[PDB]
C-alpha cells in the first residue's frame, strides 16, 4: 500500500503532465485540467468524395507507407513460424 | 550420459628436473616468524600505537617538509657571495 | 488524456503488485497496449490527422501477434512442469 | 559571492531527505521476503530514513556554512560537505577507525568531485569544443585553451614569482657592461 | 632477409629443441649493431638522428616516405643513446643469469624475457607521446605471465601487483596525453617545447604525468608494491625490473613532462622535493626491519630512485646529469645484487630469510668478495658511478633548496646502515649449521658480476667518458630567464 | 538479399527433414559471405556523407547504417558458423551442438529486425522494427524448450521486454501528442529551445535502454544470459545491443542529459563490481557486457560521436565472439559437463588449461588483456578514442569514473587467464579427433585482428574522414 500510494500519485501527475509546454512544473500540471471550452464545429464543402477513416487509413497504408504493410506481413510470418517452432515437436 | 570424450588420454604433469639433496635445513619455528612478518598487512588494525605511528609519518612530517619547502622557495643564492652581502634574497 | 491514462497506470500498477497469478500479468499487459492506443485515438481525433490512427492499427496487429507469441511460450513452459505457480515465470 | 541562506536551503534539504527516505522505506517493505504489514516498513526499514534526512541535513548545512564562511565557491566547499556526510554514515559502524574512514574517504571523493565542477553532466560553453582554441592571434591574451608560441615575461613574473631562476630581466642582458 | 632468418629460427628449433642460443646470439647482435650506430652518431648536433615512422597511412607495413606523418614516430637522441646503450648492455646478461635453472616450459621463459628487453628498448627509441605509451603499457601483461608462471610461492599476487599498480599510474598518465592530444592535435617530441599551454591547464596536465611518474619510480607513498613485485619475480624479471623498467620513469620526465610543463613543473618543484625526501628518510628506515634478502635489495631500488628524482627536478645542468648516472649505475650494480640473493644464494638454498644465513665467507670467499665489493658499490663509494651520481644529485638537490638537499645529505648515512648491516651478517660469524656446503660461485655467476662491477668502476673512475652524449641534454631542460 | 533468404529458408526447412539441418545453416552461411563481397562496393554511394531518405522517408541510409548493416552480416556469419560446423565428430558433441529446425529462420529475422531499427527514421517503424526483434528474440530464447531454464527465461524476457516497449510506445504516441509528428527530423535547434521535449526524449531513451539491460535494471537480462544455451547466449547478449545503440547514437536525443550522465556511472559501477564475485562464466561475461554498455553509453552525451562508436562496437563485437568462441572450445579439456545445454559453467572448469591446449590461452590472454584495454591491442584505441570524445566535451567527473571502472573489471577479466594459466594434475597426452578447421580458422582471424588491427588505424581515420565529413 504504501508504494502503490506514492505511486499512483507520481506516475499519474506525471502522466498528466507531459503533455505540457509551459516551463513552470505547477503550470505544466494545471494545464491538464485546463478544457473548460466548447470546441466549435464548422462547417465547408470541399470534400466531394465519400472517404470515411476505414478508406484513408487504405489509402494511406497502400501507397505512402506500403514499406510499413509489408514488415507486418513479416511479423505475421513470424506470429505464425514461433508458436510452430516451440510447440511442436519434429519427428 | 553427458562424458568427455574416451579420446583423450591424460597422464600425470611432471615437471621433471634433478631432485637436488636439500642443502637447506628448515627451521619451522623461523619460517613461521618469516611468514608472519611477510604477511602482517592482513593482520593490522588500527590501535592507538599504529594510529600514532600513521599521524607521525603520513600527515605530520609531511606537513613538516612541506611548509619548509614552500616557505624557503627561491631564498637562497649563495654562488659567489661576499661579505656584507645578503645571503637571501627576501 | 484522462481514461487512456487511468487505464495505462492502473494496469501497469496490477502488472508490477501482481502476486496472485501468471494470467494476471498478460491481462495487464494487453490493457496498457489498450490505454496508450486510446490515448493516441482522442489526439488523431483533435488533430485530423491519419497518423495516430495509422500507428493504433498498427498497435493492434502487432498486439495480435504478442498475444500468440505470449501465450505459446505460456504453453511451451506449461510442457515441462505440467503446473503454473502462483510465480510461474 | 553572495551568500547562500544556509538555514533555508538546509530545512528544503530536510524535507528532501525525509521524503526519500520514506520512499525508500517503502520500496524496501515491498521487495522484502517474510511476513509484512503496512507498519512494519519502518520497523524493518534498517533506519534507512534517517540515513536519507542525517545525510540530507549533513552535506546541505556544511556546504552552505563552508561556502559562506570562505565566500567562495569550489570544490573545497564540497569536500568539507563530504566529509560530514561520511561522519554521519560512518557513525552507524560505531568503530573509531571506521568513521575516520568514512570521513575522510567521502570528503575526497566529494573534493574530487567537486574539483570537476561537482557536476555529473558537462558545462557545455567552458568545454574544449565550445571553446576558443589552437594559436591566438596577434597579441591577444592567453585563455585557458589556447596556445601561443612565446608568453608575456611580465605574466610569467607575475605568476611563478621571482626568484630561482624566474628574473624580470635575461641575465646576461642584465650584467652586460656598459 | 626476414624470411631467411625465420627459416633460420625454425630450423635450429626443430634440431636443438631450445630457444636460448638464438636469443643470445640475437641480442649479441642487437648490441653490436647499437655499438655501430654509436659509432655513427653525431654528437654536434642536438637533433634526433635515426628517425623511421611506422604504421603511416601510405605504408602501414614500411616505413613512411610521405609528406604527411599520422603513424608513429621513432629517432634517437644523446639521452636516449645512453639508456639503449644500458638496455642491450642488461638483455644478454638476464639472459645468462637463468641459464640453468629454468628447466620446464623454458622456450616460453626465454621468449617472454627477450620480449621485455626489446619492448623496453624501442620505448627508448620513441618520439611522441602515443608510440611511447604504447610501448611503455605493453611490457605489463609480459610481466604478469611471467611472475605468474615462473615466479616463486607468492608469485600470484605479485604478478597481480605489477599489473594492477602500473595500470592505475599509467591510466591517468593516459587522461593528461589525450588533454594534450585534444588540446594540441599534436603529440611528438620533436617541437613539444614550442607549444606554451596557459598555466592552469599546465598545472593540470602535471598531475596525471606525475601521478604515472610516482608510481612507476616509484615514489613514498605509492611504493609498497616493489617490494612484493622484486621478491616473487624469477631472477630475469627482477634484474629487467630494477635496471630497466624504473629508469623508463626518469626518461619520462625528462623526455615528456619537463619540455612541455616548464612553467607547471617550477611551481610544483617543492611538492616534488617533499616526495623525495620522504621517499629516501621513510623508505631508508623501512629497510631497516626487514627479514627477505631480495626485499631488502628491492628496498634500496626506491632509495637511489628517490635521490635521482631529487637530482633530475633541480634545474640544473649538475642535477640532471647526476640524475642520469647514477640512474647507468645503478642499472649496473642493482641486477648485481639481485643475481647475488635471488640467483646464487637462491639457487643454492631456495629460501629467502636472514635468519639462516651466516658466515659465508669459510666455505664461500669469492662470493663474500663480491659481496662486500657490491655492498660498498650500492652506498655510494667513490669511484663508483653510484657515488658520482648521488653526489652530482645532491649537489643539484641543495642548490634547487639548500634546506631540503641538506637534509637528504644523510642519505648516505642511511643507505650505508641497512646495507652494511645485511652484509655483515652474510659475510661474518661462524657458517651457518642451518645450510649445508655448497660450491662457491660458478664461472657463468662470476662473468655477470664481473661485467657489471667493470662497467661501474669505469664510469666512477671517469664519469666524463658519458658527456659526448648528454652535454646537450643537461641544458635542454633548465627554466632559467 | 535478407527478406529473399527468409522468404526462401521458411519454404526450403518446410520441405526439409531434421537431418538437413546443418547443411541447410552451411547453405545460408555461404550467402550471407556472397552477399558481403558482391554487394560490397554500394559504399560508394556514401562519399562525402552523403545521406539518402527512402521509403517515403521511413528510412534513412548513410555511411554509418551502411557500416552497422555491414558488421551485423559479419557477426551472423560468424555466429551461424557455430550452428552449421561441428567442434567434433563424436557422440557428445553432436548431442551438446545441434540446431533446431527453425532456429535459423529466427535469427534471419532478428538480424532483419535489428536492420530495421539501425535505419529507421519515422517512429512507426522504429516500433514495427522493434516489435519484430523482441519477439524473434523470445523465440529465440525458448526454441530450446527441453531446458527448463530456457523456458523460464523466454518467460521473464516476454515480459520484461513487453513492459519496455510499453514505456517507448507511450513515449512515440506522447512525442505525437505534443508534435503532431512521428518523425526525429523535425526536430530543430528552434524547436529544442522552445519546447521541452527532454522527459519524452529521456523516456523513449530509457525504454530502449533498460531494453539493453543498463542499471539499475541489469539483473534480469544478466539471469536471461545465464539461463540460455551458450550458442544461444553468444547471439541475443550482442545483436540487440547493437542495433539500439546504433539507433541511439544516429538519433542524438539525449545531448549532455543528467539523468543519462548518472545512468551511465551507475552502469559503470554496478558492471564493474557486481562482476567481482560472480563464478559462472556467463554471469562473468555478462557483467562484462554491461560496463561495456555503460562505456558506449557515455557516447550518448555527444555531438560527432561517430568515429568513437564504430570503433568501439567493431573491437567490442570481435572480442565478445572470440572469447565465447574460447569457451566453446576449451569443452574438449574439461572434467564434468554440467548439462547439455551449457557444457561448462564454473570458471574454475577452465584451471590448467595450458597443459591441455596452450595457444588456446594465449588466444585468451590476447582477448582478455584486449578487454582490460593493454595497448596495441584494438581494446586500448577503443578506449582511447572514447576518452578524447567525452574529455573534448567537459566530462571530467565521468572519465575518472571510466578509469575506476577500468581497473575494477580487470580483476574479473584477469580471473579467467589467472585460472586457466595454473597447474592441474592430470594433463593431455594425445587424442586422435582434431577440432575444425572451419571453427579453427575463424577464431584465430579474430585473434589475429584483436592483435595487429591497430596496424590500419591511420588508414581507416583517413578512409572515416572522406566518409564520414
Ligand atoms: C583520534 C582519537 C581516537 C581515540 C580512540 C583510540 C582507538 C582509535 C584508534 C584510531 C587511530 C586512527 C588513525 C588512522 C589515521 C587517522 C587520521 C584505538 O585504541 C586502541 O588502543 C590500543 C592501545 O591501548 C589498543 O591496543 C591493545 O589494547 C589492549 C589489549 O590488551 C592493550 O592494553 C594494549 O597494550 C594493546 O596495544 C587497542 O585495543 C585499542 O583499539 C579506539 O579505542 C577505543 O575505541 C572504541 C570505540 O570504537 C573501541 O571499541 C570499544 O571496545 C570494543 C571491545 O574492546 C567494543 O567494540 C566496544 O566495547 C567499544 O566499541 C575500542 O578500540 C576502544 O579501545
Ligand atoms: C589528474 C587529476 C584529475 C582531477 C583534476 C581535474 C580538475 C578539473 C578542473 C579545472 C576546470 C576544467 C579543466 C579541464 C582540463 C582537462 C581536464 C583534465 C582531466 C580531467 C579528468 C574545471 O573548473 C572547475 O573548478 C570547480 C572548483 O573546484 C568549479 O566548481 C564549482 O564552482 C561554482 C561554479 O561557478 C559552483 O559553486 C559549483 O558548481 C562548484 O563549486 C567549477 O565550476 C569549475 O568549472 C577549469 O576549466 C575552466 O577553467 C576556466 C578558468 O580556469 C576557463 O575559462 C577562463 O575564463 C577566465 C577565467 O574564468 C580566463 O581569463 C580565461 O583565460 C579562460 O577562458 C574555462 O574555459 C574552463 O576551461
Ligand atoms: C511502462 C509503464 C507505463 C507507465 C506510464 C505512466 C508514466 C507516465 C510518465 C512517465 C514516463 C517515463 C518516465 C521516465 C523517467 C523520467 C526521467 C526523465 O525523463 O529525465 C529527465 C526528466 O526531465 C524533466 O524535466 C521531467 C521531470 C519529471 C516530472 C516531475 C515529476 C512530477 C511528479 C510530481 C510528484 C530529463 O531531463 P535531463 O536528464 O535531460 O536533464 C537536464 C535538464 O533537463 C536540462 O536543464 C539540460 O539542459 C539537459 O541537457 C539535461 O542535461
Ligand atoms: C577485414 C576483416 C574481414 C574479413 C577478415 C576475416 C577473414 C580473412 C578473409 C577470408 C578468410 C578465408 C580464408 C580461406 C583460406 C583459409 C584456409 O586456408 O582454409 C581453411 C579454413 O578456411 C575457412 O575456414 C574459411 C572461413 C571463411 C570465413 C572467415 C571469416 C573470419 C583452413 O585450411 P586447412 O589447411 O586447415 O584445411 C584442411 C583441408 O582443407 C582439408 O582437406 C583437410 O582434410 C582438413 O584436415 C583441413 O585441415
Ligand atoms: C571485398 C569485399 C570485402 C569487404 C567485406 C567487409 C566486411 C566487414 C566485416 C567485419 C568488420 C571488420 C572491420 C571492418 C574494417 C573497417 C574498414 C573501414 O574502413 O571502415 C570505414 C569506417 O571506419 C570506421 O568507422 C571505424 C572502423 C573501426 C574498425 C576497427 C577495427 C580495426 C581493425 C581492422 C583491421 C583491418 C584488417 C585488414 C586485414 C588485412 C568504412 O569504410 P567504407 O564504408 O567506405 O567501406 C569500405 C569499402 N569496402 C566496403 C569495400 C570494404
Ligand atoms: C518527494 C520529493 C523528494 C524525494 C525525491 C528523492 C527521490 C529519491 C528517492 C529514491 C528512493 C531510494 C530507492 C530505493 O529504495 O532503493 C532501494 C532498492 C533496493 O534497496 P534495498 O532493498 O532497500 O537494500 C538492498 C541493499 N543491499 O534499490 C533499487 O532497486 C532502486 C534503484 C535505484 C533507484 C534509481 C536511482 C537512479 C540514480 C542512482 C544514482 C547513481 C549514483 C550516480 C552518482
Ligand atoms: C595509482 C593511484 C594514484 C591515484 C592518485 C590519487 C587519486 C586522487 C585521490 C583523492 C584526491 C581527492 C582530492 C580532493 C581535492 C579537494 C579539492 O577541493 O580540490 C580543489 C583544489 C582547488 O580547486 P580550485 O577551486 O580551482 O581552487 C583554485 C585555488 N588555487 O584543487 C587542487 O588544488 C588540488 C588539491 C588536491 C591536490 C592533489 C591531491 C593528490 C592527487
Ligand atoms: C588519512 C586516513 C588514513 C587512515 C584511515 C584509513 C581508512 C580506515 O580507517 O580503514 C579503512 C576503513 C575500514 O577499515 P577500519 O574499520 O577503519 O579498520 C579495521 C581494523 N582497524 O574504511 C572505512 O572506514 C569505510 C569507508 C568507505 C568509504 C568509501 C568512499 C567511496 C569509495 C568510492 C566509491
Ligand atoms: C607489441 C608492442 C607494440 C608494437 C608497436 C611497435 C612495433 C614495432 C615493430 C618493431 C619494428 C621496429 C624496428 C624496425 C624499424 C627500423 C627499420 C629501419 O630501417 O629503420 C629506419 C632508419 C632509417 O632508415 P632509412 O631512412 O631507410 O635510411 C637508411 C640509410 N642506409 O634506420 C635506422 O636508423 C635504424 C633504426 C634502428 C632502430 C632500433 C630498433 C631496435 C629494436 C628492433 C626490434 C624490436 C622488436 C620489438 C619486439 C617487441 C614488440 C615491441
Ligand atoms: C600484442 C602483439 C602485437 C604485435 C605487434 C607487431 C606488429 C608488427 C608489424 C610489422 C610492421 C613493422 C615492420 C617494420 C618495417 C621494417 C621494414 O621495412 O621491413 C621491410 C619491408 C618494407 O620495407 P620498406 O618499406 O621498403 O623500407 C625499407 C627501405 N630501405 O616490410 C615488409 O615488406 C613487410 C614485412 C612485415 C610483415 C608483418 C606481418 C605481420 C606479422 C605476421
Ligand atoms: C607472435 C609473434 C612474435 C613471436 C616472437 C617469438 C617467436 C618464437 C616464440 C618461441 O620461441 O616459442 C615460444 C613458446 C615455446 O615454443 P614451444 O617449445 O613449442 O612450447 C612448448 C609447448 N609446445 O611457445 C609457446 O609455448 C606458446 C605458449 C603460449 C603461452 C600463453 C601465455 C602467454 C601469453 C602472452 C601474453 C600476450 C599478451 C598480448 C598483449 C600485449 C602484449 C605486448
Amino acid at each position: 500500500l504504501p508504494l502503490v500510494l506514492i505511486s499512483l500519485i507520481v506516475l499519474t501527475i506525471s502522466g498528466l503532465m507531459i503533455y505540457s509546454n509551459d516551463s513552470i512544473l505547477i503550470n505544466k500540471l494545471l494545464e491538464a485540467f485546463g478544457n473548460d471550452y466548447n470546441t466549435i464545429i464548422t462547417q465547408d464543402w470541399f470534400n466531394i468524395e465519400n472517404t470515411t477513416l476505414l478508406t484513408t487509413i487504405g489509402n494511406v497504408l497502400l501507397t505512402n507507407n506500403a514499406f510499413i504493410l509489408l514488415v507486418l506481413a513479416i511479423v505475421l510470418l513470424l506470429g505464425i513460424i514461433g508458436p510452430i517452432s516451440i510447440t511442436m515437436k519434429h519427428k | 550420459e553427458l562424458k568427455p570424450s574416451s579420446a583423450i588420454q591424460r597422464g600425470p604433469l611432471n615437471k621433471g628436473g634433478w631432485d637436488a639433496p636439500h642443502a637447506l635445513h628448515n627451521d619451522g619455528a623461523i619460517d613461521r616468524y618469516a611468514h608472519w612478518r611477510t604477511f602482517y598487512q592482513e593482520r593490522f588494525k588500527y590501535t592507538r600505537a599504529t594510529g600514532k605511528s600513521t599521524l607521525i609519518f603520513l600527515v605530520a612530517f609531511p606537513a613538516l617538509i612541506g611548509y619548509v619547502a614552500y616557505q624557503s622557495e627561491g631564498l637562497f643564492e649563495f654562488a659567489g657571495k661576499r661579505r656584507g652581502e645578503s645571503v637571501t634574497t627576501r | 488524456m484522462f481514461i487512456g491514462t487511468i487505464i495505462l497506470v492502473l494496469s501497469f500498477l496490477g502488472f508490477v503488485f501482481n502476486r496472485r497469478n501468471i494470467i494476471l500479468a498478460f491481462i495487464c499487459l494487453e490493457t496498457m497496449l489498450l490505454g496508450i492506443n486510446l490515448i493516441l485515438l482522442r489526439n488523431s481525433v483533435l488533430f485530423d490527422d491519419i497518423s495516430g490512427s495509422l500507428f493504433a492499427i498498427v498497435i493492434i496487429i502487432l498486439a495480435g501477434v504478442e498475444s500468440a507469441i505470449g501465450l505459446s511460450l505460456l504453453v511451451s513452459y506449461y510442457r515441462l512442469r505440467g503446473v503454473i505457480n502462483s510465480y510461474g515465470i | 559571492f553572495h551568500p547562500y541562506n544556509t538555514l533555508g536551503l538546509a530545512t528544503q534539504s530536510a524535507m528532501v531527505g525525509l521524503g526519500a527516505g520514506v520512499v525508500a522505506a517503502a520500496a524496501r517493505n515491498s521487495l522484502a521476503t517474510g511476513p509484512r504489514n503496512i507498519l512494519t516498513t519502518f520497523s524493518k526499514s534498517g533506519g534507512v530514513v534517517t540515513i536519507f534526512t542525517g545525510a540530507s541535513i549533513a552535506y546541505v548545512f556544511t556546504y552552505c556554512s563552508a561556502a559562506n564562511l570562505r565566500e567562495r565557491k569550489d570544490g573545497w566547499n564540497h569536500m568539507w560537505a563530504g566529509a560530514a556526510t561520511g561522519a554521519v554514515l560512518g557513525a552507524r559502524t560505531k568503530l573509531v577507525p571506521a568513521f575516520i574512514g568514512w570521513t575522510v574517504l567521502c570528503g575526497a571523493a566529494c573534493g574530487l568531485f567537486g574539483w570537476t565542477g561537482a557536476r555529473f553532466n558537462a558545462d557545455r560553453k567552458a568545454s574544449l569544443e565550445q571553446s576558443p582554441k589552437g594559436f591566438v592571434q596577434e597579441d591577444a591574451h592567453q585563455t585557458f585553451w589556447e596556445v601561443v608560441h612565446r608568453r608575456p615575461l611580465s605574466l610569467t613574473v607575475e605568476q611563478l614569482g621571482e626568484g630561482r631562476g624566474i628574473n624580470a630581466v635575461p641575465i646576461a642582458t642584465a650584467t652586460e657592461a656598459p | 632477409i626476414l624470411l631467411s632468418s625465420l627459416y633460420l629460427f625454425n630450423r635450429i628449433l626443430a634440431w636443438q629443441g631450445n630457444v636460448k642460443h638464438f636469443y643470445l646470439f640475437a641480442s649479441n647482435l642487437l648490441l653490436l649493431f647499437i655499438v655501430v650506430l654509436y659509432i655513427n652518431f653525431n654528437t654536434f648536433s642536438n637533433s634526433f638522428q635515426f628517425n623511421f615512422e611506422l604504421f603511416n597511412s601510405l605504408n602501414p607495413f614500411g616505413l613512411s616516405n610521405s609528406d604527411i606523418s599520422n603513424g608513429l614516430l621513432f629517432g634517437i637522441d644523446g639521452l636516449s643513446l645512453t639508456f639503449i646503450l644500458l638496455t642491450v648492455l642488461l638483455i644478454p646478461l638476464t639472459l645468462l643469469g637463468n641459464w640453468y635453472n629454468i628447466n620446464f616450459n623454458s622456450n616460453l621463459y626465454y621468449t617472454l624475457v627477450l620480449a621485455i628487453g626489446l619492448v623496453i628498448l624501442l620505448n627508448f627509441w620513441a618520439l611522441d607521446y602515443i608510440s611511447f605509451y604504447i610501448l611503455f603499457e605493453a611490457t605489463l601483461p609480459l610481466l604478469f605471465i611471467l611472475i605468474h608462471i615462473y615466479g616463486s610461492s607468492d608469485s600470484e599476487r605479485a604478478s597481480f601487483y605489477v599489473l594492477m599498480f602500473t595500470l592505475s599510474g599509467s591510466l591517468f598518465m593516459l587522461l593528461s596525453i589525450v588533454v594534450i592530444s585534444i588540446v594540441l592535435n599534436t603529440t611528438n617530441f620533436i617541437n613539444h617545447n614550442l607549444f606554451v599551454l596557459s598555466l592552469d591547464l599546465q598545472t593540470i596536465i602535471w598531475l596525471g604525468l606525475f601521478i604515472a611518474i610516482m608510481v612507476k619510480t616509484p615514489l613514498f607513498p605509492i611504493h609498497v608494491w616493489l617490494p612484493v613485485v622484486h621478491s616473487e619475480s624469477p631472477l630475469a624479471g627482477s634484474m629487467i625490473l630494477a635496471g630497466l623498467i624504473l629508469k623508463l620513469a626518469l626518461y619520462a620526465i625528462l623526455r615528456l613532462l619537463l619540455p612541455l610543463l616548464c612553467e607547471a613543473q617550477i611551481l610544483y618543484t617543492p611538492m616534488i622535493y617533499i616526495i623525495s625526501l620522504l621517499t629516501i628518510i621513510l623508505t631508508s628506515l623501512a629497510t631497516l626491519r626487514q627479514i627477505d634478502l631480495k626485499v631488502i635489495i628491492a628496498y634500496s631500488s626506491i632509495s637511489h630512485m628517490g635521490i635521482a628524482i631529487l637530482g633530475v627536478c633541480s634545474n640544473t645542468s649538475l642535477g640532471i646529469y647526476g640524475s642520469i648516472v647514477l640512474g647507468v649505475a645503478h642499472g649496473f650494480v642493482s641486477p648485481a645484487l639481485f643475481l647475488i640473493v635471488g640467483g646464487i644464494l637462491y639457487d643454492r638454498y631456495h629460501i629467502r630469510i636472514v635468519n639462516y644465513y651466516k658466515g659465508l665467507t669459510t666455505y664461500m670467499p669469492q662470493l663474500a668478495t663480491y659481496i662486500i665489493i657490491l655492498s660498498f658499490a650500492n652506498i655510494g663509494t667513490p669511484l663508483t658511478g653510484n657515488f658520482t651520481g648521488e653526489f652530482l644529485s645532491l649537489q643539484g638537490g641543495f642548490i634547487r633548496n639548500p634546506i631540503i638537499g641538506g637534509i637528504s645529505c644523510i642519505s648516505v648515512l642511511l643507505a650505508a646502515i641497512y646495507q652494511l648491516k645485511l652484509t655483515n651478517k652474510l659475510t661474518g660469524g661462524i657458517s651457518s649449521i642451518y645450510m649445508h656446503r655448497t660450491n662457491d660461485v660458478t664461472i657463468r655467476e662470476k662473468f655477470i658480476m664481473n661485467i657489471l662491477i667493470i662497467s661501474t668502476l669505469i664510469i666512477g673512475i671517469c664519469p666524463q667518458i658519458m658527456y659526448n652524449l648528454l652535454y646537450w641534454t643537461v641544458n635542454n631542460y633548465i627554466y632559467i630567464i | 538479399m535478407l527478406i529473399l533468404a527468409i522468404i526462401s529458408l521458411i519454404t526450403f526447412v518446410s520441405m526439409s527433414k531434421l537431418s538437413d539441418n546443418r547443411a541447410i545453416i552451411r547453405l545460408i552461411n555461404i550467402y550471407l559471405i556472397l552477399v558481403l563481397v558482391l554487394d560490397s562496393f554500394l559504399y560508394l554511394l556514401f562519399l562525402n556523407n552523403q545521406t539518402y531518405t527512402v521509403m517515403g522517408e521511413l528510412l534513412i541510409f548513410n555511411s554509418f547504417t551502411f557500416y552497422i548493416d555491414m558488421l551485423i552480416y559479419f557477426i551472423m556469419i560468424v555466429i551461424s558458423s557455430l550452428y552449421g560446423y561441428n567442434l567434433y565428430n563424436n557422440n557428445l558433441y553432436k548431442t551438446l551442438f545441434e540446431p533446431k529446425k527453425e532456429l535459423i529462420i529466427l535469427f534471419l529475422i532478428n538480424i532483419l529486425g535489428a536492420l530495421l531499427i539501425v535505419h529507421s527514421n519515422d517512429f512507426i517503424t522504429l516500433f514495427v522494427a522493434i516489435e519484430l526483434q523482441s519477439y524473434s528474440i523470445y523465440l529465440i530464447t525458448a526454441i530450446y524448450n527441453s531446458s527448463y531454464k530456457a523456458s523460464k527465461a523466454s518467460m521473464l524476457y516476454f515480459f520484461m521486454g513487453g513492459i519496455l516497449s510499453i514505456l517507448i510506445a507511450y513515449s512515440i504516441n506522447t512525442y505525437y501528442s505534443v508534435l503532431n509528428s512521428y518523425t526525429l527530423h523535425s526536430l530543430d535547434s528552434l524547436i529544442i529551445n522552445t519546447l521541452d521535449l527532454n522527459l519524452i526524449l529521456i523516456a523513449l531513451s530509457l525504454g530502449l535502454l533498460f531494453k539493453i539491460g543498463i542499471a539499475p535494471l541489469h539483473k534480469w537480462l544478466i539471469s536471461i544470459y545465464e539461463n540460455t544455451p551458450i550458442l544461444i547466449t553468444i547471439y541475443i547478449s550482442l545483436i540487440p545491443k547493437i542495433s539500439i545503440l546504433s539507433y541511439l547514437v544516429l538519433s542524438n536525443i539525449s545531448i549532455n542529459s543528467l539523468v543519462i550522465s548518472i545512468l551511465a556511472i551507475l552502469t559503470l559501477l554496478v558492471g564493474s563490481v557486481g562482476g567481482l564475485l560472480q563464478i559462472k562464466i556467463k554471469r562473468l561475461l555478462a557483467f562484462s557486457g554491461l560496463t561495456n554498455a555503460g562505456y558506449m553509453m557515455l557516447l550518448l552525451l555527444l555531438n560527432n560521436n561517430e568515429f568513437s562508436y564504430l570503433y568501439y562496437i567493431t573491437q567490442y563485437s570481435i572480442s565478445h565472439l572470440a572469447i565465447f568462441m574460447i569457451i566453446i572450445f576449451s569443452i574438449y579439456y574439461i572434467n564434468y559437463i554440467n548439462n547439455q545445454y551449457n557444457p561448462i559453467i564454473y570458471v574454475n572448469q577452465l584451471k590448467g588449461l595450458i597443459h591441455d591446449n596452450a595457444y588456446l590461452v594465449l588466444s585468451m590472454a590476447i582477448v582478455v588483456f584486449s578487454f582490460i584495454g593493454i595497448p596495441p591491442l584494438l581494446g586500448f584505441f577503443g578506449k582511447l578514442n572514447i576518452l578524447m570524445s567525452i574529455l573534448n566535451n567537459g566530462y571530467y567527473f565521468i572519465s575518472i569514473v571510466l578509469i575506476v571502472a577500468s581497473l575494477i573489471s580487470a580483476l574479473y577479466y584477469l580471473y579467467l587467464l589467472n585460472v586457466s594459466i595454473q597447474d592441474k594434475n592430470n594433463i593431455l597426452i594425445n587424442s586422435n579427433e582434431t577440432v575444425s578447421s572451419v571453427l579453427s580458422y575463424i577464431l584465430s582471424s579474430l585473434i589475429i585482428l584483436i592483435t595487429f588491427g591497430f596496424i590500419y588505424n591511420s588508414l581507416i581515420i583517413d578512409i572515416f574522414n572522406v566518409y564520414f565529413n
